[PDB]
């Protein structure tokens, strides 16, 4: 899908990683995914929250898997997510901001996922 | 059959306080974390969850009828 | 081998059940098979006597029903193919058979 | 798979097989000109021949209704897989058949007519 | 929510009922009932019986 | 909760491959036996298809204690996106009856 930048490839993870069923949305939840060795990915958002959390996930990215990607503007990953599955990534029913999302193998292992995070990965 | 009479009481159910939510990570210097009270021992609870910090009473809240310490 | 094989015949219809036996006996007895007649079994009364009135009122009473079951058995002496194969085909009526291995 | 229930107790079951599917049909083909059924259990294999007038309207496009009771009747008694087969019947001269008469004058009725 | 929604109902005539929707009130069993006096007669046609005597 | 999110899964998913469910009506089954292989301990098929039911998508019949759900062809469009399926499968049946 893909040409290896930033933006469409954080949506490439969202669509397989659904059916993989390794999204773990909120803070607490990434935390926990991320304290144990199920997550293989995180990534984070522009501050909507406490100056805390920014702090705290690069430090659960260091001593456990150094992963980590930072993109802004909270409003695109919110957009992205439903409020069950696919059917209206509009919707003024509820959209809310994720502001961190950690994914475990980053979903399915199969094409564009393999590469995006690998093209990352060498260089970070 | 007849209609219901007054109570003088009445409550449903507690509103289960709206406190803050992630402090239980500490930041003092990075790539530190550091950890308060233990995180829980069961071969079924996962060890990502902390235990609590209940001071004269010491309980895992996923665990609800065991593993339960007290000093 | 030669096994006394046992072709037992219940039914709820005497029609039904008789004539279905005769044509047993007369496929065995065509063949030679050395065939013993129908033992006629006591015939069974089921009864159920109960009220006639729901919510009971007016003058007591009641209802008889029964059903009349009926058993009938023809023993065989002959191999356990050519039974098993004539036996359950040339059926019409709705009447059960249940057929023994073995029973002397 | 045994052992088997008394001879008394055989004929009783049978008939609350033959009674409750004769109301479990009627709530559904009342419209199809439902007039009965007769059943009949066969060398390996059960029949239940659903007698109605328009066969038509039962069938449906790829039989696709035959399909729904076939697997209804395989869960609900718990029969064994794939031992269930039904099979379809029309009746010829239908003002014999008073059931399929009384429940037709009943949707002219509701149909909205004097 | 709660602890209990049940007590001991293994024997006596709350721990059996009848078919009409799971009525009562009209004590059966007989050689394998479970079946309501009030339909029993509607089902006097119906197989199982027909009326003889 | 309603029920998990687990045990929607096992009815829309099994109701998929049948084509068709039944049930009984109670509130003492302690795992409901007789498919969903015990993982329902309460109502939970009557209750979450009361609700589909509600929002068309299937027929339902009842007689004599029990319960007669009719998939229809709304609700496999509904189903089969739902549950990330692929565009053309229906494995509940499919062929021409004789």
């Amino acid at each position: 899908g893909g040409v290896m930048d930033v933006n469409t490839a954080l949506q490439e993870v969202l669509k397989t990683a659904l059916i993989h069923d390794g999204l773990a949305r909120g803070i607490r939840e990434a935390a926990k995914a991320l304290d144990k060795r199920q997550a293989h990915l995180c990534v984070l958002a522009s501050n909507c929250d406490e100056p805390m959390y920014v702090k705290l996930v690069e430090a659960l990215c260091a001593e456990h898997q150094i992963n980590l990607i930072k993109v802004d503007d909270n409003k695109k990953l919110g957009e992205w997510v439903g409020l069950c599955k696919i059917d209206r990534e509009g919707k003024p029913r509820k959209v809310v901001g994720c502001s961190c999302v950690v994914v475990k193998d980053y979903g399915k292992e199969s094409q564009a996922k393999d590469v995006i995070e690998e093209y990352f990965k060498c260089k970070k | 059959k007849k209609s219901y009479t007054t109570p003088k009481k009445n409550k449903h159910k507690r509103k289960k306080v709206k406190l803050a939510v992630l402090k239980y990570y500490k930041v003092d210097e990075n790539g530190k974390i550091s950890r308060l009270r233990r995180e829980c021992p069961s071969d079924e609870c996962g060890a990502g969850v902390f235990m609590a910090s209940h001071f004269d009473r010491h309980y895992c809240g996923k665990c609800c009828l065991t593993y339960c310490f007290n000093k | 081998a030669i096994h006394r094989i046992r072709i037992t015949l219940t039914s709820r219809n005497v029609k039904s059940l008789e004539k279905v036996c005769a044509d047993l006996i007369r496929g065995a007895k065509e063949k030679n098979l050395k065939v013993k007649g129908p033992v006629r079994m006591p015939t069974k009364t089921l009864r159920i006597t109960t009220r006639k009135t729901p919510c009971g009122e007016g003058s007591k009473t009641w209802d008889r029903f029964q059903m009349r079951i009926h058993k009938r058995l023809i023993d065989l002496h002959s191999p356990s193919e050519i039974v098993k194969q004539i036996t359950s085909i040339s059926i019409e009526p709705g009447v059960e058979v249940e057929v023994t291995i073995a029973d002397a | 798979m045994a052992v088997q229930i008394s001879k008394k107790r055989k004929f009783v079951a049978d008939g609350i097989f033959k009674a409750e599917l004769n109301e479990f049909l009627t709530r559904e083909l009342a419209e199809d000109g439902y007039s009965g059924v007769e059943v009949r259990v066969t060398p390996t294999r059960t029949e239940i021949i659903i007698l109605a007038t328009r066969t038509q309207n039962v069938l449906g496009e790829k039989g696709r209704r035959i399909r729904e009771l076939t697997a209804v009747v395989q869960k609900r008694f718990g029969f064994p897989e794939g031992s269930v087969e039904l099979y379809a019947e029309k009746v010829a001269t239908r003002g014999l058949c008073a059931i399929a008469q009384a429940e037709s004058l009943r949707y002219k009725l509701l149909g909205g007519l004097a | 929510q709660q602890l209990y929604w049940s007590h001991p109902r293994k024997f006596g005539q709350g721990s059996r009922s009848c078919r009409v929707c799971s009525n009562r009130h009209g004590l059966i069993r007989k050689y394998g009932l479970n079946m309501c006096r009030q339909c029993f007669r509607q089902y006097a046609k119906d197989i199982g019986f027909i009326k003889l005597d | 909760m309603l029920m998990p999110k687990k045990n929607r899964i096992a009815i829309y998913e099994l109701l998929f491959k049948e084509g068709v469910m039944v049930a009984k009506k109670d509130v003492h089954m302690p795992k409901h036996p007789e498919l969903a292989d015990k993982n329902v301990p309460n109502l939970h098929v009557m209750k979450a298809m009361q609700s589909l039911k509600s929002r068309g998508y299937v027929k339902e019949q009842f007689a004599w204690r029990h319960f007669y759900w009719y998939l229809t062809n709304e609700g496999i469009q509904y189903l089969r996106d739902y549950l990330h399926l692929p565009p053309e499968i229906v494995p509940a049946t499919l062929r021409r009856s004789r």
